[PDB]
RNA sequence: CGUCAAAGCACUUUGCAAAAGCUAACGUAUCUGUUUCUUGCCUUUUACCAGAAACAGCCGUUUGUAAGGUGUGCUAAUUUGACUGUAUAGUUUUUGUAAUCU
């Protein structure tokens, strides 16, 4: 049941068993699948109604759906400094000498 | 001037800890025909 | 159970819910349960056709309820963690 | 009573033992004694 | 400390003069102490260390003449089988006083 | 930056690579009475390491090798 | 000739030799690593100074691949791990597992896919987040430098034969292999239109080989001699250009080597203490990376 | 012949090289250890050696020697804060010492668990106080101990002695059955979960 | 260390190789007494050899012939009668022939090297085959 | 106790850094020194007397982090953290008062 917790704050459609759909922000759920909507609107048949905070029951639950995404380095050591490069005279590898 | 006076003041500062630093340094050394002879091949040294 | 503790705290206030009949209840909750059984006071029913009636006192069983209208300042209620054995939401402060 | 003020931890026996010239055994604390008093005068006569 | 970075081809870099002749051998090389040039180079340890010793095993070669040997990955313990040929036995330990007395490490030759 | 001895390579050992260690102030200049580091290298397998005797303000004066004070050019 | 405040800008940091330091595909960052088990990150244009320290890496980062994203970091260590940096936050996102040695190499993908050789003889393919390798590639001999197409169904893998194998990941049909060079391969490179390849090798030759699915034969276009390999057997890489007119590689002798990619040197331009391990070039300017066994990173014209 | 034997000379190398650079526990290409103990007769046969430092043969060590003068109080408190407690006839302490054998501390800080410490303390209040009631002639000790120009007690002769006993009392055996296999000791419950470890 | 008669009595096995241990103490103790034929650093060898034989031995007791119980063994490496990290070094491959700890160490060198005697002597060439100034050693190197 | 996740784990050595924010024991313990004042004893200095203020030193403590050591494991051991964690077809949610038409 993890995976009932990735929808919280989401936006979810949820069809019921009368046959409506209710559209808003899951808040909180339950484990009869008792469901927190906030700002919902009612699907009905589509007429828009506002409802605001809305509990639903388990049973009056069908499916649902999600329909929006959820709303909305310390330092370091280095320091530069320009210099210029120095041509060495030699001409042979490091290991060599 | 803060540079400097602030590498002089260090300095002396330093003047009971012991002294923890131990690194090797290597250098590229070049011989210069010192008595004549023959030269001689180019060293490095630890 | 976070839902059952929304219901709680509605309580006192004006909250509509409708039954499976299809009628609308319009009334101050004033007790509710963890069956969601409420009591209600002041309701005016509105009956599935559009007939409006008026109840004083009800006890509508929780089985019986499809859902509710919440009041809006509710949606800032804290949502506490449950540990396994605790059966209401509170604040915690020992292990969990 | 001072708060203790905050400073990283320095000792002289850890910064001795890391040195080459020092090492380390496990003596009885009698034997240990009779070395220290004999190393304080040996020390007190070499300055003497 | 040169500050522009510049194609190759004129890195030849003349010094453009009639080469002064009376200079002599010693000053000849360019050098920052009395003896040489010495300039530092980040050479890890480990390579150091292996040609320090190649270096070091040609010179005994050619000191004493004795360079007949290869190497390979049996053939290093094919080598160490005749020298560990030629030490004694290390002793058995809990016998301490000859005839047999342990010597590990410090076993002579 | 205090880098280097001027050490001859006749007593600096035939071999082209050679280990040094140098101690700072660990000893006087033996014509200047001056604070000088040691360098201490082995020539060879088989001797006693050898070390500069003199500062560097010397050998440089005297145009000479630290270790075996002999002049660089003659 | 570019937004940089000084034509040379020597960048000092690290406590040990840094062995890998590559741009930003966007062209503003980049991030180097060695053998101090730490990751920096830079800014090509301002003050030039250090914002983050990616710090948990328990080996040392012998490669490290910037993403197309420019927000996550994968990084190759020594310890037979893969870990993917997140670069805003500098937090371990995963600890890529399955090596049986020091992985060498690592490569990034157009599409999040990563592949990376080690020691261990084998090449694997990693998916950004499956933590386990999709693909595994055994070979005889220890490998030590990939490359991956960006169009996504070839990888050139370079060790120890000294030839280079082209593997299908999907047909895994291996017949055919760039041959040419004659002793280890320290690194690969693809060029920006993914038609050639880049190739550096212990036998002191620098060679370009051309990836089309026909050839005329002799795929070798030419060869580059100068930038030669020291007895330390390091890894020494080579860069394309953003115009993939100009090849470059680092070298053992201090120099670093810019070509004109038509066999004439152009850049032999000295400037480090030691080996220099890594060059690359920016993407958008005519910048060039440094990247040496001397503790130092340089900034280019 | 050839290819084989030419790739495995190469991967050999190459190999080598990978594990001087990335050993398992070498650092900078040498292999990691930690600094150990000597046995204790090092340094007593260094300190039997120097002796009163009356010979020629360790005359370069004579500099350091008095130089270390300068740390010697720290190796008298060192001594003097762990001296053994009444109970214990015995106790081994971790010595830190001079190659040259110039100076010696003890290298060591005497902690106990509180609670145990003031029982064996009130303990020997007990024991001191019957003793001193029961004993009816009580010889003390002459000072200073040893006369004045003896020469220092040799410790070769001291580890041949059997230690004398100190002074403990009679723990009952089933009253006291808790602390009774670890009252006396001196770091006592150090391989029991009932301390961290050592 | 050191047993009083008061003492608990060590594990079962100890009353068959007590008197051995007793030889080993007294070697010791003679080695202590021994003075003069060497420099600062060369008449402090033997005290090695012998720690490293007397820890061989207890080594052999258990781990080769298996004549002594685990606790007796426990109770040994507690009582310092033998070398807990010389042996742990003997357990591992490249060291079962260790001579000492002094001649692993790399911080106690001029140059951050291994001693001498850890060299395989096929690797060493015939005139730097000598025997190690911290504990006389003549070759630790497993394959020799 | 359970599920999930990542970290080998236990003991230990050393380095580096930090340690009041909301009035409070880094240390339930307890020394020394310097400067500026006021005192005591005082023939002059050191050594001193005992109170204050401002500063320092030493003996210790805790935490974080980095690299190692020992013993055991990786053919598993342990630790840390997180968790909306449990049964159940017999009325209050998940083993159907459904279909039928309107
Ligand atoms: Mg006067
Ligand atoms: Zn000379
Ligand atoms: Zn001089
Ligand atoms: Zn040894
Ligand atoms: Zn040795
Ligand atoms: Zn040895």
């Amino acid at each position: 049941t993890t995976k009932m917790v990735s929808l919280l704050n989401h936006s979810l459609n949820v069809t019921t068993k009368d046959g409506r759909t209710f559209v808003g922000q899951l808040l909180a759920f339950d484990g009869f699948m008792n469901l927190v909507l906030s700002d919902c609107q009612e699907y009905r048949h589509e007429e828009k109604r506002m409802l605001g905070l809305v509990i639903l029951r388990g049973e009056f639950i069908v499916s649902l759906s999600v329909q929006g995404p959820p709303p909305m380095l310390l330092s370091g050591p280095g320091v530069a400094r320009p210099a210029g490069r120095g041509i060495p005279l030699g001409q042979a590898p490091v290991g060599l000498a | 001037t803060k540079l400097a006076l602030q590498k002089i003041l260090s300095k002396q500062i330093a003047q009971a800890v012991v002294q923890q630093r131990d690194d090797p340094v290597y250098i590229r050394y070049t011989p210069s025909n010192q008595m004549g002879q023959a030269l001689s091949k180019q060293r490095i040294i630890k | 159970s976070l839902c059952i503790k929304l219901l709680h705290e509605t309580q006192g206030h004006i909250v509509t819910m409708e039954l499976e009949n299809g009628s609308t209840y319009r009334g101050k909750l004033i007790e509710a349960e963890d069956n969601m059984n409420c009591q209600m006071r002041d309701i005016s029913v509105t009956a599935r056709d559009g007939r409006v009636s008026h109840l004083d006192q009800v006890y509508i069983r929780g089985s019986h309820i499809r859902f509710l209208i919440v009041p809006d300042m509710l949606r800032n209620a804290p949502m506490f963690k449950v540990g396994p054995g605790r059966s209401v939401p509170l604040p915690t402060r020992g292990r969990r | 009573m001072a708060h203790p003020k905050s400073h990283t931890n320095r000792s002289l026996l850890r910064q001795l033992k890391n040195t080459k010239f020092f090492q380390s055994t496990s003596i009885d604390w009698v034997e240990a004694g009779l070395q220290v008093c004999r190393q304080g005068y040996n020390m007190l006569q070499l300055l003497i | 400390e040169l500050a522009r970075n510049v194609p190759v081809n004129e890195m030849v870099q003349p010094a453009l003069g009639p080469a002064n002749p009376f200079v002599t051998k010693e000053q000849d090389s360019i050098k920052n102490s009395i003896t040489g040039y010495a300039e530092r180079e980040y050479v890890p340890n480990f390579v150091f260390n292996q040609e320090y010793y190649a270096n070091t095993h040609a010179i005994y070669g050619k000191r004493n003449f004795d360079d007949n040997e290869a190497t390979t990955s049996t053939d290093l313990k094919r080598k160490s089988q005749k020298i560990k040929e030629r030490r004694e036995d290390p002793g058995d330990p809990s016998i301490l006083e000859g005839d047999g007395a342990y010597k590990g490490p410090w076993a002579g030759y | 930056d205090v880098e280097f001895p001027s050490i001859c390579e006749r007593c600096l050992g035939d071999n082209s690579y050679v280990r040094m260690t140098k101690e700072p102030l660990g000893q006087e200049c033996k014509i200047c009475s001056k604070p000088c580091t040691i360098f201490r290298w082995i020539k060879e397998r088989g001797q006693k390491p050898g070390k500069t005797q003199i500062c560097v303000g010397c050998a440089r004066y005297k145009n000479c090798c630290q270790s075996c004070m002999l002049d660089l050019q003659f | 000739t570019s937004d940089l405040n000084v034509p040379n800008l020597q960048m000092f940091g690290h406590t040990a030799e840094v062995l890998v330091a590559r741009f930003d595909p966007s062209g503003s960052y980049f991030a180097s690593g060695g053998m101090d088990r730490q990751i920096l990150l830079w800014n090509v244009f301002g003050d030039v100074k250090n914002y983050g320290v990616l710090n948990g890496c328990k080996g040392a980062i012998t490669d490290l691949q910037w993403s197309r994203d420019s927000r996550v970091v994968y990084c190759s260590s020594s310890d037979t791990h893969l870990m993917s940096w997140d670069a805003v936050s500098g937090q371990k996102i995963r600890k890529h597992k399955g090596h049986a040695g020091v992985v060498n190499a690592l490569d990034v993908l157009k599409v999040e896919l990563l592949t990376s050789v080690s020691d261990d003889c084998t090449m694997k393919v990693w998916d950004s987040r499956s933590k386990d390798c999709i693909k595994t590639i055994e070979e005889k001999y220890p490998l030590t430098a990939v490359a991956i197409a960006q169009q996504g169904t070839q990888v050139f893998i370079g060790g120890i034969d000294g030839a280079i194998k082209i593997w299908d990941l999907r047909n895994n049909h291996c017949s055919h292999v760039l041959k040419g060079h004659k002793d280890i391969i320290t690194s690969l490179a693809i060029s920006k239109d993914g038609s050639s390849l880049l190739s550096n090798s212990m036998d002191n030759t620098v060679r370009i080989f051309d990836v089309k699915p026909f050839a005329s034969a002799q795929r070798q276009l030419q060869i580059f001699e100068g930038a030669i390999h020291g007895q330390e057997h390091n890894l020494l890489g080579v860069a394309w250009s953003r115009n993939s007119r100009f090849v470059g590689a680092g070298s053992s002798d201090k120099n670093v080597y810019v070509w004109s990619a038509t066999g004439d040197l152009r850049y032999v331009l000295p400037g480090h203490e030691g080996s220099v391990n890594h060059v690359d070039f920016h993407p958008h300017q005519d910048i060039i990376l440094s990247c040496s066994s001397d503790r130092t990173i340089f900034l280019g014209e | 012949g050839n290819l084989e034997k030419q790739l495995n000379e190469r991967a050999r190398k190459w190999r080598a090289s990978q594990k001087s650079k990335f050993g398992v526990k070498r650092k900078q290409g040498y292999v990691q250890t930690e600094k150990a103990d000597l046995p204790p007769e090092h340094l007593r046969k260094i300190m039997k050696d120097r002796g009163d430092m009356s010979s020629r043969k360790f005359r370069a060590d004579k500099r350091s020697y008095l130089g270390a003068l300068k740390y010697l109080p720290h190796a008298v408190l060192k001594l003097l804060e762990n001296m053994p407690m009444p109970w214990e006839e015995y106790r081994e302490v971790k010595v830190l010492y001079h190659v040259t054998g110039a100076i010696t501390f003890v290298n060591e800080s005497p902690r106990v668990i509180e609670p145990h410490f003031i029982a064996q303390w009130g303990t020997m209040w007990m024991m001191m106080r019957r003793e001193k009631r029961d004993r009816k002639n009580f010889k003390r000790l002459r000072f200073p101990p040893f006369d004045d120009e003896e020469p220092p007690f040799s410790i070769d002769q001291l580890l041949d002695l059997e230690p004398l006993e100190a002074i403990r009392m009679d723990l009952d055996e089933e009253d006291d059955a808790p602390v009774m296999d670890w009252f006396y000791e001196n770091k006592a419950l150090e391989d029991t979960p009932h301390v961290n470890g050592p | 260390r050191l047993r009083t008669s008061r003492t608990k009595r060590p594990p079962d096995g100890f009353d068959e190789i007590e008197p051995t241990l007793i030889e080993f103490q007294d070697r010791m103790r003679q080695i202590e007494n021994t003075m003069g034929k060497g420099t600062k650093t060369e008449m402090l060898a033997p005290i090695f050899q012998l720690h490293h034989q007397r820890s061989r031995y207890i080594y052999d007791l258990y781990y080769k012939r298996e004549a002594i119980s685990t606790e007796l063994y426990n109770w040994l490496l507690k009582q310092n009668y033998a070398d807990g990290n010389l042996i742990a070094k003997w357990k591992k491959p490249g060291y079962e022939k260790l001579c000492c700890l002094r001649c692993i160490q790399t911080a106690e060198s001029k140059f951050g090297s291994t001693c001498i005697c850890r060299v395989p002597k096929s690797k060493l060439d015939k005139d730097q085959r000598v025997r190690c100034t911290h504990c006389g050693c003549n070759g630790c190197a497993s394959c020799d």
